[PDB]
């Protein structure tokens, strides 16, 4: 099917002909002395952007068929009585008249559907709990396969929630056949690439130094769409790059056209354009790390070892494709960094972090949904990682009464046991700073492992991360060893920096004072 | 969503 | 011949011209694209056709054609329609002709919200979409619209390959209503007729947001106030004929004319500030010092600190200590380009989710400057409390929480500042850990700052201000001096003879211990 200008399905056109088309083709003679009749119409879901609209186009073209009409669901609907019924019958006219004229011998019709799930949903049976859009759904299956007979039609429908359609609409006699566009494997990826660049390699702008084969290994979870984004953007550096240096250079013109060819122009486009809605982000690790990590102490090696162990064995298991893993400790340890980098070292194509900051006035449903969603795109993927930041304020939780909502809990409860498609394999991190109250709702015995964050609890920690840090000189350093010699403190690192920035304002004389005083005013045992 | 109710409607005659 | 939007002129040429200056054989074998959509949005101004001109002027371009509102529509069938397809014959005639090499074609609309937005005008809109986008596609068309309601437009004409090239433009400013000021003064100013004592700068200054018919308007209402003065009607209509000799225009004329004739049309930029302060500032003792040297601590330290983009305070102190001026005092010392108050005056009778967006939406203005200072008093009434039961609403509380330790996008810095006079209540529902830190603001406590407070006061004079001293001296006291105002104002009502004892009377019942 690549000699069409579409690369990287191949089964999934060659089941499209044998479960639909065949009578399409064979000798007529032979079809009629059968007697059987052809499929009526297809369905189509899938991620978007993976080339569902190209292919129906082609689809049609292929046949010898008469020129498209394309109808965009959420389109349809008006707000007085009787024009959406209008609007879905005025596209089956030039069908039935064609027939009508010339019998048996007319030619074929095609409609193609667009997100048809936003007109079609399962009626409603109770009385008076009926749909808003229940007419159109009557329509349109009166019209598909009605008391009259129509043997020259064909209707495609795409869509992307195939769980919300109504079962009616898919019976044999309806709609029979379907089929499941998903994201391109390297091979596909490759594909797509020689077919965008097919035109630059004819007109000899492509240069030796670029290595297509290269360049399918760096796009992990890239689709279609993305590629020639990606390939334009490329050409758009190139010519600014040719720009900006002949106006710099007095070199001649043509020779810095033939220089537009190089392989800057693609890295530099797979960093700063190009942003993938299934691959993994980089600004977000510097929102949620500001100030990197500094190993003031042994606690953080086995963190990260417990961290690393758990990815190779989600990594490496058959039996065991979901595992769960709680951060639990006393607050302000720096539960939201540790987390963010066990994640940016797992090196998976599929990394996202869900966060309350991003929720801000939403009511629970609306909660629900999102989380719902984030974990629907994460099913789509291979190797999958996400982290749910807090807990204990996606539950609304306070200590009087107590109060919480109960949907968000019963979901997450739900979440955490429900396994990805076969083959698939997921991992999920927690970060909470309140455990007993989950031990009381039930919550710690879906996970599978917790891990503790100490605090820092002796002077000599301190000592260490003062020198990390780089803050005071050796006399100060002396007079405060001298005087927290004793191990007896009881500190976190996000607060520590809080009070040398506080310190520091005062005048060069009175710093070390005020940091004591400080450190003293705070607490010294748990 | 209830769909919005029936209209009346206004003419205009034309002399030849 | 405008400024401030430089940068806007450098977006526009990289947009779209940047791609121009290739010859078409470069681009044929790339098969780029190009725009041929530009919408420019914002309030009148001479600017956008000013922009206009000048794209005019720049390219090789034909003599760009401009339609002046809804001249399309007419009173026939077909007419209306029928006006479009004139205006793109020479476009199709040249693409026929010199294919590729064919020069580039303007055209402006003016007002095109009037003509895009029923059978005329949805025919002429599927018209002008089919003819702009339609089975032919010309590559060397371009339209320009502009519009000062840009949310009244038809989405589908937002579609891409319709309209590309977003654009807002800003209004006009001072020194180009002066110079329009000046052209209308000239006549006046010419043969002599305007008075000496009128300043041009002042009147543009004090005048804004008001556009020429508005300019003109307050300068012609100036005029008439001039002219009535020589007329002598209310009996007749006879004038007096001997001060028409002369006329001039005085500057009270004009002034008086912006009060009480003639009022903007887009409003003002009202402000009350000095709502949150009535009584000014009285430095009674040095707890007032300390409370403003700790505020200037603060404020120097969210301008200088790298690793710490986000500060938060919280002021604490019995109810009438005077804490939401000392908050504002403090606010309008940090000398800040943005500064904004949260107060529960300005929602009353709103639900938990008006709260969540007016609270919401202040943050969001607030973040985009590049370093901000915000203010919240009274949180146990935002987040309505009673003792009863007790009860509250937990979805403010909840987006308060998320919102103390949000940091604003990088690079920029915000500060907070909140009040509050129930700090047990704050502390048993978790949110005092959130705050950085906490400041104190007590009461008055010995007669000798009262003592000093009535002097600065000035309103007790020495001989009942040594009773008072010989009374209150040998003890110790506790009243709020929002409090004492209010005594202070009661027992001045009545006679002279009276009112050391009324004073001296409230105080017992309203002194107390802590
Ligand atoms: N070894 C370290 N571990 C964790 N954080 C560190 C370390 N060294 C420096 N930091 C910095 O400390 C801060 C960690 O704060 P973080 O947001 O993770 O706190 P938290 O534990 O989630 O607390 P809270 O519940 O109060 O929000 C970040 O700035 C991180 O860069
Ligand atoms: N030194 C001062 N400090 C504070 N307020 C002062 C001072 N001198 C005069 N005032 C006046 O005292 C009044 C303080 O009242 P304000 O509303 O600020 O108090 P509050 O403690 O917030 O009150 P409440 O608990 O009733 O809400 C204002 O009029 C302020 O002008
Ligand atoms: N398999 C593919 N081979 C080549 N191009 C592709 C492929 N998948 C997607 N594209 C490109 O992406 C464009 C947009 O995808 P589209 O056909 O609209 O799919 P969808 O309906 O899933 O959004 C296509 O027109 C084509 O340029």
């Amino acid at each position: 099917f690549e000699k069409m200008g579409i690369g990287g399905l191949d089964k999934e056109f060659s089941d499209i002909f044998r479960r639909a088309f065949a009578s399409r083709v064979f000798p007529p003679e032979i079809v009629e002395q059968m007697g059987c009749k052809h499929v009526k119409g297809i369905l189509l879901y899938g991620p978007p952007g993976c080339g569902k609209t190209l292919l129906a186009r082609q689809i049609g073209k292929m046949l010898n068929a008469r020129e498209p009409k394309v109808v965009n669901g959420p389109e349809i609907l008006n707000k007085y009585v009787g024009e959406s019924e209008a609007n879905i019958r005025k596209l089956f006219a030039d069908a039935e008249e064609e027939q009508r004229r010339l019998g048996a011998n007319s030619g074929l019709h095609i409609i193609i559907f667009d997100e048809i799930d936003a007109i079609c949903k399962q009626r409603g049976s109770m009385a008076g709990s009926t749909g808003v859009h229940d007419t159109v759904v009557n329509q349109l299956l009166s019209k598909i396969d009605g008391v009259e007979q129509l043997n020259n039609i064909l209707v495609i429908g795409m869509t992307n929630r195939p769980d919300l359609i109504d079962e009616a609409l898919l019976r044999p006699g309806r709609l029979e056949v379907k089929m499941e566009i998903g994201l391109p494997d390297e091979k596909g990826r490759l594909q797509i690439l020689h077919i965008h660049t097919a035109r630059m390699r004819g007109h000899q702008l492509l240069s030796a130094d670029v290595d297509i084969k290269e360049l399918a290994v760096e796009t992990k979870n890239f689709s279609g769409a993305e590629l020639e984004g990606l390939v334009r953007a490329a050409q758009s550096t190139a010519m600014n790059r040719h720009i900006k240096a002949s106006t710099k250079v007095e070199v001649d013109m043509e020779k810095a056209e033939s220089l537009q060819v190089t392989r800057g122009d693609f890295l530099a486009s797979l960093e700063n354009d190009i942003k993938p809605a299934f691959g993994t982000n980089q600004e977000d690790y510097a929102s949620y790390i500001m100030n990197g990590i500094i190993k003031w102490g042994d606690p953080v090696t086995r963190v990260l070892d417990d961290g690393e162990l758990l990815v190779q064995q989600t990594k490496n298991s058959d039996r065991t494709p979901l595992v769960s893993v709680l951060l639990e400790g006393p607050p302000h340890s720096g539960k939201t960094a540790l987390a963010a980098k066990i994640a940016e070292e797992s090196n998976f194509p599929f990394i996202k972090i869900c966060s309350p900051d991003k929720m801000i006035g939403f009511s629970e449903t609306a909660k629900c949904q999102a989380m719902k969603k984030i974990f629907d795109d994460a099913y789509k993927s291979q190797l999958s990682c996400v982290v749910v930041d807090d807990i204990e304020r996606l539950l609304d939780y306070v200590p009087i009464g107590p109060r919480f909502s109960n949907l968000v809990l019963q979901a997450l409860l739900v979440l955490l046991k429900k396994a990805p498609p076969q083959g698939r394999k997921l991992l999920i991190i927690g970060t909470t700073s309140r455990k007993d109250v989950l031990q009381e709702m039930e919550m710690l015995n879906a996970f599978s492992t917790t891990i503790h964050v100490p605090n820092i609890a002796t002077g000599e920690q301190l000592l260490e991360a003062l020198e990390l840090l780089g803050n005071f000189k050796d006399k100060e350093r002396t007079t405060i060893a001298q005087q927290v010699k004793g191990k007896k403190v009881w500190i976190g690192i996000k607060k520590l920096l809080m009070l040398i920035e506080m310190s520091l304002q005062m005048d060069p004389e009175y710093r070390v004072r005020k940091f004591l005083a400080l450190l003293r005013e705070e607490g010294a045992s748990p | 969503m209830a769909e919005d109710a029936d209209m009346r409607n206004e003419l205009e005659e034309m002399q030849r």
